[PDB]
């Protein structure tokens, strides 16, 4: 039940001079807004990508997000040149909030520098993280202290507006979020187990929501060896999903795999293996 | 971390029927990396790929997919070239 908005932000700096930015904007793991770097605005991937807010506020957080775009590439560089050889490094952001199922906002401000944990912000102040030593310590330094309400303004951000936009997006793309799109299923060989093996794989793809149910089935009895892959992505949000089973030879005839998903409203699909059995 | 190659079609494959060609790039870091879809170990200019992302481990990810044409003579692949790999890996696509 738990729903969750992140701005994500990675920066590459490659030497003192030279750097790349990149952004975007997750409503969970649908993509709602990308960032054109350098027209420096808010790329609205779906109609309903405003939310509910006027572009009044949207054109004010544009404008945040240049400002502080400004600052933290401009500081980071100045600093990191006297510790070159550092170069290349990558920092990542990642900001956002998570509502919980009473209706709790709980906002988060996670950064990584070079794959491992910087710091994060905890309550009003920022926290270095406890393995990075020295450098998170700096950064959390520099940024209780020296930089005003950019400390206020992240907190209003995460923990007042932030909830505010995630709600206004669901409900603005309530037919999107709300919406049901059936699976079709397919049957192939996938990379021989063995001499005198075979793998069967049942491919599932096109559904949405996520949860899905998939098992390789002999009649009624669920074959205890199916793997369930991870849920991967198509292209214009809708999921894919292999389920394999490794038989013998000779005992794979009468398996079958049986998909089920809410989209289907109890019509399972089934398919029987035939493999080679059919001359 | 190493990157993670999976590829996969949208549809069913079928000879002269269009569908889609998918490859999942993940957990790999840092997130400088070259991911090509082959056809015929020739890169296809016309592809679309998702904005890069990551997970809370902080390992990268992307998606790559461009539209496809199943062949009994063509081959299809996803190369991945990233720092942690000393050539370039590639993942052929079959069924
Ligand atoms: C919108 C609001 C946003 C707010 C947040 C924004 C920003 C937040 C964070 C910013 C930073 C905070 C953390 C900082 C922590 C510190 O702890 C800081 C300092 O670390 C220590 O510093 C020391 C500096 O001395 C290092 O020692 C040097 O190591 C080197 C190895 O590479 C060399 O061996 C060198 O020896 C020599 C040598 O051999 O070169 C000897 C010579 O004698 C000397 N020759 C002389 C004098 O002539 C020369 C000289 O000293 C150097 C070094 O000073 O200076 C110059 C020079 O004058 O030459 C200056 C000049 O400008 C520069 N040329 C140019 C064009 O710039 C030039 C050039 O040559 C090099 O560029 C290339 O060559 O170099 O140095 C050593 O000195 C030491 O290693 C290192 O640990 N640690 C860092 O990691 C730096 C920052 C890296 C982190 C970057 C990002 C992480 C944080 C991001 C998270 C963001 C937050 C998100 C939240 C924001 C929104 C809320
Ligand atoms: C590139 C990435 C873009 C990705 C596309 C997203 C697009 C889509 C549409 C997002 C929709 C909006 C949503 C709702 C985002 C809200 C919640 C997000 C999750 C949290 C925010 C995290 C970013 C890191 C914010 C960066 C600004 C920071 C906060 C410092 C700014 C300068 O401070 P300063 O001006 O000095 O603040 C100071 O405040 C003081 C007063 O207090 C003033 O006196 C000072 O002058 C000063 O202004
Ligand atoms: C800094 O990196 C950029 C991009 O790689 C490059 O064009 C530029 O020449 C580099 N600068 C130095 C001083 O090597
Ligand atoms: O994958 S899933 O089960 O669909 C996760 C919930 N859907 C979220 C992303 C799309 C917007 C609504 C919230
Ligand atoms: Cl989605």
């Amino acid at each position: 039940e738990h729903v969750s908005f992140h701005v994500i932000q990675i920066f590459s700096f490659v030497n003192q001079s030279w750097a790349r930015g990149q952004g975007s904007g997750w409503l969970d793991e649908l993509q709602t807004h990308g960032w054109d770097s350098e027209s420096g605005t808010i790329i609205f991937l779906h109609q309903w990508s405003k939310g509910q807010f006027s572009n009044e506020e949207l054109s004010d957080l544009e404008l945040l997000f240049r400002f502080y775009l400004f600052g933290l590439t401009r500081e980071i560089q100045d600093h990191a040149s006297q510790d070159y050889s550092k170069y290349p490094f990558e920092v990542q952001v990642k900001a956002g909030c998570e509502l919980h199922s009473g209706g709790s906002p709980e906002g988060f401000f996670q950064v990584a520098f070079n794959g491992l944990d910087l710091l994060s912000f905890q309550q009003t102040t920022w926290v270095p993280s406890p393995g990075c030593g020295s450098l998170a310590q700096s950064v959390c330094h520099l940024l209780n202290h020296q930089y005003e309400g950019v400390t206020e303004t992240v907190y209003n951000l995460i923990r007042s507006t932030c909830p505010r936009f995630l709600l206004g997006l669901l409900d603005a793309g309530k037919m999107y979020v709300h919406r049901q799109v059936r699976p079709e299923a397919w049957l192939s060989s996938g990379p021989s187990p063995g001499p005198g093996r075979l793998q069967l794989v049942c491919h599932v793809s096109g559904f949405y929501p996520k949860p899905v149910w998939v098992m390789w089935m002999r009649g009624e009895q669920e074959q205890q060896g199916t793997q369930l892959g991870d849920i991967l992505p198509n292209a214009n949000g809708t999921w894919y999903l292999r389920a394999t089973l490794d038989v013998a030879d000779g005992e794979a005839a009468g398996l079958s795999c049986r998909v089920k998903h809410s989209s289907l409203e109890g019509q399972d699909i089934i398919l029987y293996w035939r493999g080679s059995l059919v001359p | 971390r190493t990157p993670k190659i999976q590829v996969y079609s949208r549809h069913p494959a079928e000879n002269g029927k269009s569908n889609f060609l998918n490859c999942y790039v993940s957990g790999f870091h840092p997130s400088d990396i070259e991911v090509d879809l082959l056809k015929n170990g020739e890169r296809i200019e016309k592809v679309e790929h998702s904005d890069l992302s990551f997970s809370k481990d902080w390992s990268f990810y992307l998606l790559y997919y461009t539209e496809f044409t199943p062949t009994e003579k063509d081959e299809y692949a996803c190369r991945v070239n990233h720092v942690t790999l000393s050539q370039p890996k590639i993942v052929k696509w079959d069924r």
